[PDB]
RNA sequence: UCGAUGUCGGCUCGUCGCAUCCUGGGGCUGAAGAAGGUCCCAAGGGUUGGGCUGUUCGCCCAUUAAAGCGGCACGCGAGCU
RNA sequence: CCGCUGAAAGCAUCUAAGCGGGAAGCCCGCCCCAAGAUGAGGCCUCCCACGGCAGCCGGUAAGGACCCGGGAAGACC
């Protein structure tokens, strides 16, 4: 029943030097930043890293888990590197590869071509589906909102943009 | 006896830096230099005060929600001239002058601390022109 | 940003593909850099153009002296053309090709302290059913008592015209650079033989 | 959304959240998706 | 305020409010689509010409992106009627 | 309004730390005025270091004003 007590398994080899209000990490894939509260203390232990927190207050109590979280995500990506599979469905719609951007056909009056920006590289296994892949999370996780928003789902057909993975609910017509 | 009137005295040039300090609570000590109420000698009809020449005022500190909620107003004189502008952006613009306009208001008004407001000169950036003056740099 | 300084000499008609392009021309050059405006020296980028040449027995000493600096002939009128830098010591209309665009400055013509129904279009009064001398009058100013007093930038009886005006994305029409002429589709302010600029357009 | 100074849980689905100093109340139902206003 | 603050409507001239008629941006929709309905943000610009009547208003003809409601002494007679 | 990452509150949550998208509307950009902006700014050139006794009087310099011929400038100015 709480996060930032959670120690943070740091796999090897992937390093954690704490600096106050930060914490950088380096890995096979890259290295990342995390930017911290002052107000806590990050606690380096063999292949394992935690936060406490100096207090009960709520808002130390809040700040913890968020802290926790953030370091032991960005260990994943340095090491796992993170990814989302993005699903295309629509008759006409394609999805094709252009060098490294991304051009997605999905029936607008155009081509909608997105450029992949710094650490996100994106990939097309299929011209139906497509992987955004990063070692950072509220870049991967966001740059794939960003190409859903193109052409969302609709209500009443499995035509647009969908996550992997995300529910196919539909209204009826008349 | 009748009480004691100081004929023309040399002014005195401080020097202050504002970064990482509170904005009101920062002009109102200038203020007061500028009125000269730091003075034993002090006189109300006179302008024997401090010169206060305010320096890094980019960098004054301010509590709250105030960049985004603090509103300096101006009126162009003509219908719908009521000017809105927000502590943000006069910062991202003109900078010295959210300094300026504050002790202003704690100098009293008529043409005296209007000539005292003459006597305060607050620049953006550690720096300040007033080398030949050699101000004596002041702690608050 | 190239400019010019010129004069403007009339405005007539031309033909273009079975067409009729409405034409004013302006004896735009030759205009001699006189000064090179700079950051460091008066912090700003420009070019004090001149044009006209003068009589010297009208050019005073300092006049006379300036134009010394810059190894300058007299001449007549100086206006600069802001965050502009020509590659040489003068310019002229080959700064511009047919079919580009312009915008034009001119002192408009000046049609002294006119009424209401000139200056701002106003309509008046009636001319019966009961005007009673009104019938070029404005009307009401204000409301009453709140806000009992007129407003500023109101539009009342004054001078008008005579005043710097400024048109834009006008169509260079050909360049006769034999004799400094740019033909412009459209109307320029001001008289013929008036003083105007013609700077670059800055729509898109 | 609906916008009221009435805004109540509508499901066992609907959830109440304060957001920005304003007091919304969202759900899987769109329909009761709600701002206090 | 009666040793006077002239009172309806119109014309002229504006300007502000926003409970928005239009254009713009959104949520929900018994939203398929087009077109509508209902709340939310927004007051920058716009918001026609006519027939009846002193008329404000309202009805009607032809249109329109639309033909919004209101404050300024039911704005405005040392400005007109 | 729509979200990314995300605790409190092991799930969830657009927010409590932080980052995005998004109005004819706010800011700049566009046109015109404007340093009486007494916070009276800047740049180019010109003049000079005159006599008598931060003031006065007198004669010049660089310049200007009056006077005149006039102007799509303008009531006079
Ligand atoms: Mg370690
Ligand atoms: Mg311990
Ligand atoms: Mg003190
Ligand atoms: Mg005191
Ligand atoms: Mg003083
Ligand atoms: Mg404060
Ligand atoms: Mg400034
Ligand atoms: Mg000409
Ligand atoms: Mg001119
Ligand atoms: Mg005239
Ligand atoms: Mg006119
Ligand atoms: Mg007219
Ligand atoms: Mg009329
Ligand atoms: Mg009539
Ligand atoms: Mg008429
Ligand atoms: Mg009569
Ligand atoms: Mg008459
Ligand atoms: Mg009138
Ligand atoms: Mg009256
Ligand atoms: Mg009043
Ligand atoms: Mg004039
Ligand atoms: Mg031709
Ligand atoms: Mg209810
Ligand atoms: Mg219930
Ligand atoms: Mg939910
Ligand atoms: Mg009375
Ligand atoms: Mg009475
Ligand atoms: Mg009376
Ligand atoms: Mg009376
Ligand atoms: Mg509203
Ligand atoms: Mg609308
Ligand atoms: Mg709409
Ligand atoms: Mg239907
Ligand atoms: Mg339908
Ligand atoms: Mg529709
Ligand atoms: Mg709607
Ligand atoms: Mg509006
Ligand atoms: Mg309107
Ligand atoms: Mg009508
Ligand atoms: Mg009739
Ligand atoms: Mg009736
Ligand atoms: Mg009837
Ligand atoms: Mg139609
Ligand atoms: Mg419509
Ligand atoms: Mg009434
Ligand atoms: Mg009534
Ligand atoms: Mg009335
Ligand atoms: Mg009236
Ligand atoms: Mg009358
Ligand atoms: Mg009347
Ligand atoms: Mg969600
Ligand atoms: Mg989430
Ligand atoms: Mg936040
Ligand atoms: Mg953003
Ligand atoms: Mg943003
Ligand atoms: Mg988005
Ligand atoms: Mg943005
Ligand atoms: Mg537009
Ligand atoms: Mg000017
Ligand atoms: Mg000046
Ligand atoms: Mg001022
Ligand atoms: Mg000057
Ligand atoms: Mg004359
Ligand atoms: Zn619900």
């Amino acid at each position: 029943s709480r996060i930032g007590r959670l120690p943070i398994p740091v796999p090897k080899g992937v390093s954690v030097e704490v600096a106050p209000g930060r914490v950088k990490v380096k890995g096979p894939k890259g290295e990342l930043e995390v930017p911290v509260s002052p107000e806590m203390r990050v606690v380096v232990e063999e292949g394992v890293v935690r936060v406490e927190r100096p207090s009960d207050e709520r808002r130390h109590k809040s700040l913890h888990g968020l802290t926790r979280t953030l370091i032991a995500n960005a260990v994943k990506g340095v090491s796992e590197g993170y990814s989302k599979e993005l699903l295309i469905k629509g008759i006409g719609y394609r999805a094709r590869l252009v060098g490294r951007a991304l051009e997605l056909t999905v029936g607008f009056s155009h081509p909608v071509v997105v450029e992949p920006p710094e650490g996100i590289t994106f990939e097309v296994p299929e011209p139906t589906r497509v992987r955004v892949s990063g070692i950072d999370k509220q870049k991967v996780g966001q740059v794939a909102a960003n190409i859903r928003a193109i052409r969302k789902p609709s209500a009443y057909h499995e035509k647009g943009i969908y996550y992997a993975g995300e529910p196919v609910r539909l209204k009826p017509g008349k | 006896m009748k009480t004691y009137v100081p004929k023309q005295v040399e002014p005195r040039w401080v020097l202050i830096d504002a970064e990482g300090k509170t904005l009101g609570r920062l002009a109102t000590k200038i203020a007061t230099l500028l009125r000269g109420k730091h003075r034993p000698d002090w006189t109300p009809n006179v302008a024997m005060g401090d010169f206060v020449v305010v320096v890094n005022a980019d960098k004054i500190r301010v509590t709250g929600k105030k960049l985004e909620q603090k509103i300096y107003t101006r009126y162009s004189g003509y219908p719908g001239g009521l000017k809105k502008i927000p502590l943000e952006k006069m910062l991202a613009t003109h900078p010295e002058r959210v300094l300026e306009h504050a002790v202003k208001g704690m100098l009293p008004k008529g043409p005296l601390g209007r000539r005292l407001f003459k006597r305060l000169k607050v620049y953006a950036g550690p720096d300040h022109p007033h080398q030949a003056q050699r101000p004596e740099k002041l702690e608050v | 940003m190239k400019g010019i300084l010129g004069v403007k000499v009339g405005m007539t008609r031309i033909f273009r593909d079975d067409r009729a392009v409405p034409v004013t021309v302006i004896l735009a050059g030759p205009c001699p850099v006189v000064q090179r405006r700079t950051p460091e020296k008066d912090g700003y980028t420009a070019v004090q153009l001149g044009f006209l040449p003068q009589n010297p027995k009208r050019v005073n000493r300092p006049l006379k002296g300036h134009f010394a600096k810059a190894g300058v002939e007299p001449v007549r009128i100086l206006r600069e053309i802001r965050d502009f830098n020509p590659e040489g010591d003068t310019v002229t209309v080959e700064i511009f090709k047919p079919g580009e665009r312009v915008d034009v400055t001119g002192t408009s013509k000046g049609r002294g302290f006119a009424g209401v129904m000139k200056r701002w279009n106003f309509a008046g009064g009636p001319d019966s059913h009961g005007a009673h001398k009104i019938h070029r009058h404005p009307g009401s100013i204000g409301n009453r008592k709140t806000p009992g007093r007129v407003y500023k930038g109101k539009k009342m009886a004054g001078h008008y015209g005579a005043e710097r005006v400024t048109v834009m994305n006008l169509e260079v029409v050909d360049v006769i650079p034999e004799e400094n002429l740019l033909l412009v589709k459209g109307a320029v302010p001001g008289p013929n033989g008036g003083l105007v600029i013609v700077r670059e357009t800055k729509k898109a | 959304m609906k916008v009221r100074a009435s805004v109540k849980r509508i499901c066992d689905k609907c959830k109440v959240i304060r957001r920005h100093g304003r007091v919304y109340v969202i759900c899987e139902n769109p329909k009761h998706k709600q701002r206090q206003g």
